[PDB]
């Protein structure tokens, strides 16, 4: 994977987002802190239960911004396993 | 997949 379709895939879903709010710029900053939030709640040695998080939660707070815009929130879905359907 | 954009966030920043 030196530079596989789906990196660039990636790139082209962040950099979009970034041109579409181009008068937004606090939208950028949520969406990143979003995966970025995924992480958070990951590390912390032992994944001790404590309502963690996971893509579940990083879906809704995406979403929850996209609101309405579906239109980028596909390309965020492709990486996401499909749900029913 | 996440790793992909979250990565690549930085990318372009």
């Amino acid at each position: 994977e030196s530079d596989s379709v789906e990196f660039n895939n990636a790139i082209s879903y962040v950099n979009k987002i970034k041109t579409r709010f181009l008068d937004h710029p606090e939208i950028y900053r949520s969406f990143l802190e979003i995966l970025h939030t995924y992480q958070k709640e990951q590390l912390h040695t032992k994944g001790r239960p404590f309502r963690g998080m996971s893509e579940e939660e990083v879906f809704t707070e995406v979403a929850n911004l996209f609101r309405g815009q579906e239109d980028l929130l596909s390309e965020f879905g492709q990486f996401l396993p499909e749900a029913k359907r | 997949n996440i790793q992909m954009l979250l990565e690549a966030a930085d990318y372009l920043e």
